[PDB]
């Protein structure tokens, strides 16, 4: 039966731990700060400190101070930041704050980087070096190839398990041969297609 | 997010980040600060990743009763197929035992979940890689 | 869905499919099957677009209480700016009236909204273009 | 108090109506089935008339037989469907059946068929034709234009108010003239961007 009164409290803690919100984009997110407290506590919400009203964001938002939470469908990248429930009646004010973390992905194969790797050129016996610099989200497995001897591709370099970024960024052409000259391949697979850019290799004389 | 750095894996269903602990055990925590949810991830083919603990040279790992555990090499226990499903969310599935579809994944307390126990009907075995810090 | 073919305007509020009667007045059925709620759009200019109910020839327009009527020429009070929010929502907004913001809206009741009392923070001003049938 | 027993029975038709749920994808879903009876009546759901396990799809779904709904984050295409809950007790079984529609959105300046319009070719004094086929979410405007007089371009035929799609398609060049040769562009431009593809005409002598 009745119970007594005094400020407000936390009823259930368990769906609150949660305090980071990491959704990709047009997910729907729910906070919950489920009250207690006699007289009937009141409920508000501010995002990044402010007060949060219907039209800041398209599509406004559903409050159910039944629930005691805040529903917001359809999330992009200018809602993140922190959500702060404010729980309050005459003897008191709780409080609690999400953060609200939308993330954006890209399915696509690798992007390689415009222009590289870059044609070189060089003196017999000179030095060279070709850049690849990759874009992916999925992981992607980078290498090196040469199209060679006319059967056609030779691997030069691959990323392995603990092979460093700049490792295979590089690939560094020592003492120049006629024989390397040709084309370069930085080669850029992941689960969802490969990527590939060409330069070739002058050498010349002298 | 570009693949080259370190990342968190961020587990929807609790809200934690994949951890592999100093002692060779792994779980889930909601601390961002921890130092041993930092991961690196790298490959040595199209679709399949090694995840690697930068704090202490680590790699995640499956055995064959589905556990989970940071093992020191790369072996085959550490290769996980990486799969992104346009739903925005990434599963890691054992090589070894893809067979059986053991995923990785959390429980709602931060443990971990074992191979037999996943399927794809959860979200524990749903993850999403995050910076480490500011996002 | 392409453009040219004519399509179902469809209320994210209560799920009505914006309607032009007979008479001249514009409400929302949940009834696909009604011949007043398929509309053909058609375009002037770049982002401007004219809605026109392929059953009885008569335009969309917006009266200057901010009142939807169907027209039966298209006049000034009938070019409506079409954004696609990547939310992926479209919404109309009354070109004549578009400093004060005066959007296309359908209450939950399925009866129209007045430009003055709508504004971007609302669900009945989201729409999402559907085909006629199937889909 | 306690009422008596008898065979299920919505106690809220009005978040009932509401049969389609078009959603974009990526959004999450709710479709409710708020009942009463008693004995207290159980719920089940079906998609397209079948049993739905939660690993029929990937995230699985909570169902809240507390309050009597269905909900789906995340929606993709392979959710699209009819989906019943089929509420009973001992004394019957009511019904409702919701559709859920997933539309896919592409924010996108046009997409000209791929070479279209073609260049052409004709003895002077013949006919010939150019087509442009578009692609667009946005309503676009398209219109034909000429490259010119050497000041740049000349509107050929444009889209208007109750222009058919046939008119706008084919762009006609009857008794062509030796200054009919040139550059034809067919362009199309949407609330995200614009776009055009060109086509050369040979006027030829005889």
């Amino acid at each position: 039966t009745l119970e007594p009164e005094g400020a407000p409290y936390w009823t259930n803690t368990e769906k609150m731990e949660k305090r980071l919100h990491a959704v990709p984009a047009a997910n729907t997110v729910k906070f919950r700060c489920p009250a207690g407290g006699n007289p009937m506590p009141t409920m508000r919400w501010l995002k990044n400190g402010k007060e949060f009203k219907q039209e800041h964001r398209i599509g406004g938002y559903k409050v159910r101070n039944q629930h005691w939470s805040l529903i917001m469908e359809s999330v992009v990248p200018s809602d993140k930041g922190n959500y702060t429930c404010v729980v309050e009646n005459e003897y008191g004010s709780i409080n609690h704050t999400y953060h609200l973390d939308v993330v954006e992905r890209s399915p696509h194969r690798p992007i390689l980087q415009a222009g590289l790797p870059a044609n070189a050129s060089t003196v017999v016996g000179g030095d060279v070096e070709f850049v690849c610099k990759v874009y992916s989200d999925a992981q992607p497995h980078i290498q090196w190839i040469k199209h060679v001897e006319k059967p056609y591709l030779k691997v030069l370099k691959a990323a392995g398990v603990n092979t460093t970024d700049k490792e295979i960024e590089v690939l560094y052409i020592r003492n120049v041969t006629f024989e390397d000259a040709g084309e370069y391949t930085c080669l850029a697979g992941n689960s969802i297609g490969i990527s590939f850019h060409s330069a070739w290799l002058t050498v010349l004389p002298a | 997010g570009n693949y080259k750095k370190p990342k968190l894996l961020y587990c929807s269903n609790g809200g934690h980040f994949l951890r592999i602990l100093p002692d060779g055990t792994v779980d889930g925590t909601r601390d961002r600060s921890d130092q041993h949810i930092q991961l690196q991830l790298s490959a040595e083919s199209v679709g399949e990743v090694y995840i690697k603990s930068t704090e202490t040279g680590q790699y995640l790992a499956m055995d064959t009763d589905g556990l989970l555990y940071g093992s020191q090499t790369p072996n085959e226990e550490c290769l996980f197929l990486e799969r992104l499903e346009e739903n925005h969310y990434n599963t890691y599935i054992s090589k070894k035992h893809a067979e059986k579809n053991w995923f990785v994944g959390l429980k709602k307390n931060g443990s971990c979940k074992r191979g037999p126990r996943t399927h794809y009907g959860q979200k524990a075995i749903l993850f999403l890689p995050l910076p480490v810090s500011s996002d």
